């Protein structure tokens, strides 16, 4: 139980050196906060690899859900890290996630403008007709956020 | 109730509103859009304030009431979809974890 919120501390806190040890000494890989944030999900949304990594070798749950339905794929998408959604993507996250409004990775990755993770989320299969429960499809959230090169792009597919 | 408790509480029936109640909100009432240089409940408390007698809001007022203790004018359907959207950009910031 300790361990368990030491870990949550640590990988939110980019501690790599503590992540591998609590990791070592027994720590929940799938610990979670009162949120339903796991450590993966603070790792990925704070832009720490190195941790992302260890987590997932250790077995976290590369798709868990918090209480608004992030997966950590959403987290990193949004946040604009796209060395952790390629390797959320290689660890198997789920590309089409939907959260508890129905927004996908493809459309919080619209939302910030970030070309690069649009495109890496197509590559790996992205729904670009998912609709949201506002009615939106990443295109439209695209172009209300002044993104028009990633509505095109998103509009030819 | 913790702060915890306080957010999945209030985004539960944000959500609720927006997919269960039908467009316009309160007999077409508009309210001014939330003041982002104020905390956030009671920035929300405050634009709702002036909407009496709207089942729909009605309990939403009331939590926002109790978390609360001490640019455009919009239709309450789009100030509950702003409000929604902004908590969770919050919880996707790290400033609830």
């Amino acid at each position: 139980s300790d361990l368990d919120k030491k870990l949550l501390e640590a990988a939110r806190a980019g501690q790599d050196d503590e992540v591998r040890i609590l990791m070592a000494n027994g720590a929940d890989v799938n610990a979670r906060d009162s949120y339903g944030s796991t450590p993966l999900h603070l790792a990925a949304r704070e832009g720490h690899l190195e941790i992302v990594e260890v987590l997932l070798k250790y077995g976290a749950d590369v798709n868990a859900a918090d209480f608004i339905g992030d997966t950590p794929l959403h987290l990193a998408a949004y946040r604009g890290h796209l060395e952790i959604v390629e390797v959320l993507l290689k660890y198997g996250a789920d590309v089409n996630a939907s959260d508890i409004t129905g927004e996908t990775p493809l459309h919080l990755a619209a939302q910030i403008g970030h070309l690069e993770i649009v495109e890496v989320l197509l590559k790996h299969g992205a729904d670009v007709n998912a609709q949201d429960k506002f009615g939106k499809t990443p295109a439209d959230i695209a172009a209300d956020n002044g993104h028009e090169d990633i509505a095109e792009v998103l509009q030819k597919l | 109730v913790p702060p915890s408790t306080a957010l999945k509480e209030l985004i539960e029936e944000l959500v609720n509103i927006t997919q269960n109640q039908k467009a316009p909100l309160c007999n077409g009432s508009m309210v001014w859009s939330i003041n982002l240089t104020a905390g956030v409940y009671c920035a929300a408390l405050e634009s709702l304030i002036n909407v009496s007698g709207c089942s729909a809001i009605e309990k939403t007022q009331r939590m926002l009431n109790g978390f609360c203790p001490h640019d455009t004018k919009i239709e309450v359907a789009q100030f509950v979809k702003d409000l929604l959207v902004h908590l969770k950009k919050l919880f996707r910031e790290g400033q609830f974890n």
